[PDB]
RNA sequence: AAACAUCUCAGUAUCGGGAGGAACAGAAAACGCAAUGUGAUGUCGUUAGUAACCGCGAGUGAACGCGAUACAGCCCAAACC
RNA sequence: ACUCGUACGGUCACUGAAUCCUGCCCAGUGCAGGUAUCUGAACACCUCGUACAAGAGGACGAAGGACCUGUCAACGGCGGG
RNA sequence: GCUUUACUGCAGGCUGUCGCUGAGGACUCUCACUCCGGGAGGAGGACACCGAUAGCCGGGCA
């Protein structure tokens, strides 16, 4: 047949591609020697392209304007910090050992020094759960116990824009500017409705997939659509 | 059928009359150094392998007798046509 | 709108030009290469067997 | 009595044991970070250069370089195929990696000409070749009644016609009698069934 | 191959790289008319549709030797300096 | 490529606004989990065979399968007496 | 052209084995190699990636 759309975008063409050139700032933490003599006043609150979320612009002693992966509660004017010493208060970042335990984090660091990877949507957060010399635990967004390195760095409190998912789209019109802002193919045609050779539920009279939809882990690109590797489907039991 | 495990025949050897045996022939062992085994890892590769892709054909609906016939004195043994036969107990 | 003569109407770009190292009009000068010599694709002349009859 | 290049070579025998055994686990370090292709002031087995042509003179070349290991890097056909040449995976490529560094070397130094190669050992995953080189312009190669006959027009791109002696090797070349009814003189003139 | 998959068409068409006036080969770790014999290498005639291969199907298919053409043999590495 | 993205994410699918609802079936097929025992290739190992080798057999045994469980807003099914 | 539990194969994924590959049926270590870090250094570690092969699945493709 011919290649479905998964495959398309691979290819990564203009059609699949994100906006980057229309994108604002990369988020990560700054880079401290040592001490946490750093501090910054937030110069600005800005709105995120990527994200749908604000950010914010923060000016650095050293004269480092930079914006940051803002939480819920930050304004101008205010003063944050960064740092092993940082104070533990909302919109500050230091090391997961110098954080409390029972404090709600964001912009978590997979390995310590990558400028953050967990936590980073909407009205989201991390919970910093146990303290160790050899490992934090951390409860993510999911639900997930994760252990981590105490030197990873994060940014203390939820992240701004929560809530947003809360409210409905009740337009196509409205998706349709959201998907523009991303690196996503949209509106979506069900395969069911494609023609056999587009898509392995494509053809048939009426339209039906001709197959279980629980797909093998195993199976090739080009196969793999539908339920992959379904623990389980439907609501029941 | 049945068929006596011994009885008095021709052995084409002593080039007269004597007691036989008569035996079902078990199949010999192969050793897989024959001319067809070299032939086959030769010419089998990518894809499929012509002669060396097909599979075990089919069954007729009844075998004919195999049997072996040993001369009683001189030990050795002679072949003979087989007939179809559904099944086949020796006598004794 | 059919794709025979109203569709015709629009043609008014610009694509293959004179060419500069072989003198055909196959300089394609949007990707500047040209169809016929291969100029701005290879130092070498562009050629293929397939130019000709096999045997020729 | 024995010559110290013997004591080079005797090592070479056994890359993996004795001291060569701990000089390449930590010259490989360094390779693995270096370039497609280094030229280097001294061959790595002086022995084996010097019995292959080399020399300390003007002129003389050495390269080192390295090539990914394994079999072809081949794209599956696009179009139709009797599942004989659908093969994608086992198949090798005809010329052996030796050969393909003998090349690369050649081409980062379009004036120079190959004369020989050899290896310098591999890990799981590339392989190293020194290749000698020679300047055919310089008149202290010109003058060499040992490489002179380098310079002559025919020698030209040498190794990419198979002149090199893993050249000749790789295509079938070694044996004069049995074996060679379809390489020599020439694989192409055989109808290239060899 | 009266289908077709091994095989065939064929290492053909076509593609990448490269030299010359011609290219390539070439002075035996050869041959093995087994010999008290031949003596670098091309090529031409023949050996021969022979040996060999092969759903042992269709088809594919050499070599040594011999008669010719032309002939030509040398240089390193190491030992010792 | 997704991605200057990180589960309030984005990928893969089904249904197709709101409203009131969405029953029964896990036997077969699919996916997934487990698995005492069974079955399960090659390398290495052992025995026989060969002054070697081909080869035969053994021991061990991964995923997989047998077997068990979960799952239908998973493919689908919901009859005759 | 299309389909599939048609025939035969091919990608691809899973899995064992050999090489990469080191020291003291379960274990420690560091030195290759990998990843994080501007750097120091940190994390991992003879695994993983990669080459080879073997078994399974395999209309995704011929
Ligand atoms: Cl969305
Ligand atoms: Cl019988
Ligand atoms: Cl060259
Ligand atoms: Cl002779
Ligand atoms: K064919
Ligand atoms: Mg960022
Ligand atoms: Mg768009
Ligand atoms: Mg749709
Ligand atoms: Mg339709
Ligand atoms: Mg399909
Ligand atoms: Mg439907
Ligand atoms: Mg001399
Ligand atoms: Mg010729
Ligand atoms: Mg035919
Ligand atoms: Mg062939
Ligand atoms: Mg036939
Ligand atoms: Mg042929
Ligand atoms: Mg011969
Ligand atoms: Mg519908
Ligand atoms: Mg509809
Ligand atoms: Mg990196
Ligand atoms: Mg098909
Ligand atoms: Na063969
Ligand atoms: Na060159
Ligand atoms: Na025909
Ligand atoms: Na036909
Ligand atoms: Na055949
Ligand atoms: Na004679
Ligand atoms: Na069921
Ligand atoms: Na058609
Ligand atoms: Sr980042
Ligand atoms: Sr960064
Ligand atoms: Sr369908
Ligand atoms: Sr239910
Ligand atoms: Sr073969
Ligand atoms: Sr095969
Ligand atoms: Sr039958
Ligand atoms: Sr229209
Ligand atoms: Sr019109
Ligand atoms: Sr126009
Ligand atoms: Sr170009
Ligand atoms: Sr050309
Ligand atoms: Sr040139
Ligand atoms: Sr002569
Ligand atoms: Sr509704
Ligand atoms: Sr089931």
């Amino acid at each position: 047949g011919r290649r479905i759309q998964g495959q398309r975008r691979g290819r990564g063409t203009s059609t699949f591609r994100a906006p980057s050139h229309r994108y604002k700032a990369d988020l990560e933490h700054r880079k401290v020697e040592d001490g946490d003599v750093i501090a910054g006043t937030v110069v600005d609150i800005e709105h995120d392209p990527a994200r749908s979320a604000p950010v914010a612009a923060v000016e650095f002693e050293d004269g480092d304007r930079r914006l940051i992966l803002a939480p819920e509660g930050v304004g101008v004017g205010d003063e944050l910090q960064v740092g092993v010493s940082a104070e533990i208060a909302p919109g500050n970042t230091l090391p997961l050992a110098e954080i409390p335990e029972g404090v709600p984090v964001c912009n978590v660091e997979s390995s310590p020094g990558d400028g953050g990877k967990f936590a980073r949507a909407s009205g989201v957060n991390a919970q910093l759960l146990t303290h160790d010399r050899n490992v934090a635990v951390v409860k993510l967004p999911s639900g997930e116990m994760k252990r981590l390195d105490p030197q990873c760095r994060a940014t203390i409190g939820v992240v701004a824009g929560g809530g947003r998912t809360d409210k409905p789209f009740v337009k196509a019109g409205n998706k349709h500017h959201k998907m523009k802002a991303r690196g996503t193919k949209w509106p979506n045609v069900r395969g069911v409705a494609m023609n056999a050779v587009d898509h392995p539920f494509g053809g048939g009279g009426r339209q039906h997939p001709g197959k279980p939809k629980s797909i093998s882990r195993n199976a090739p690109p080009g196969r793999k659509v539908g339920d992959i590797a379904s623990k389980r489907t439907g609501r029941g039991g | 059928m049945q068929m006596p495990r011994r009885f008095n025949t021709y052995c084409p050897h002593c080039n007269e009359h004597q007691e036989h045996e008569v035996e079902k022939v078990r199949s010999g062992r192969q050793t897989g150094m024959k001319w067809i085994d070299r032939q086959r890892e030769r010419n089998s590769g990518i894809g499929n392998d012509g002669k060396f892709s097909k599979v075990p054909g089919g069954d007729k609906p009844t075998k004919k007798t195999d049997l072996k016939y040993r001369c009683g004195e001189c030990g050795k043994a002679h072949l003979r046509e087989g007939w179809r036969a559904g099944r086949l107990e020796f006598q004794e | 709108t059919g794709a025979g003569t109203p569709s015709q109407g629009k043609k008014n770009t610009t694509t293959h030009t004179k060419c500069r190292r072989c003198g055909e009009k196959s300089y394609h000068t949007k990707k500047k290469v040209c169809s016929s010599c291969g100029f701005g694709k290879s130092a070498k002349r562009r050629d293929y067997e397939w130019q000709s009859k096999a045997g020729e | 009595a024995r010559s110290a290049y013997s004591y080079i070579r005797d090592a070479w025998e056994n890359p993996g044991d004795g001291q060569l055994a701990e000089l390449q686990w930590q010259r490989q370090q360094e390779w693995r970070n270096e370039g497609a292709v280094e030229r280097i002031e001294r061959p790595t087995r002086l022995d084996k250069a010097r019995s292959q042509g080399y020399k300390a003179k003007q002129g003389v070349i050495v390269a080192r370089v390295s090539v990914r290991k394994g079999s072809a890097r081949k794209r599956r056909h696009k179009a139709g195929r009797r599942s004989k040449r659908q093969g994608v995976t086992r198949i090798t490529r005809r010329k052996d990696i030796q050969r393909v560094a003998e090349e690369r070397a050649s081409r980062t130094f379009p004036n120079l000409r190959v004369l020989n190669s050899y290896s310098v050992g591999q890990d799981g995953r590339q392989k190293w070749h020194e290749v000698i080189l020679i300047d055919p312009n310089h008149p202290a190669i010109q003058n060499d009644d040992d490489l002179s006959w380098i310079c002559a027009d025919d020698q030209a791109d040498r190794v990419f016609r198979g002149l090199t002696g893993a050249g000749r090797r790789n295509r079938g070349l070694s044996g004069k009698g049995k074996g060679s009814e379809k390489t020599r003189p020439s694989l192409r003139s055989n109808g290239g069934k060899a």
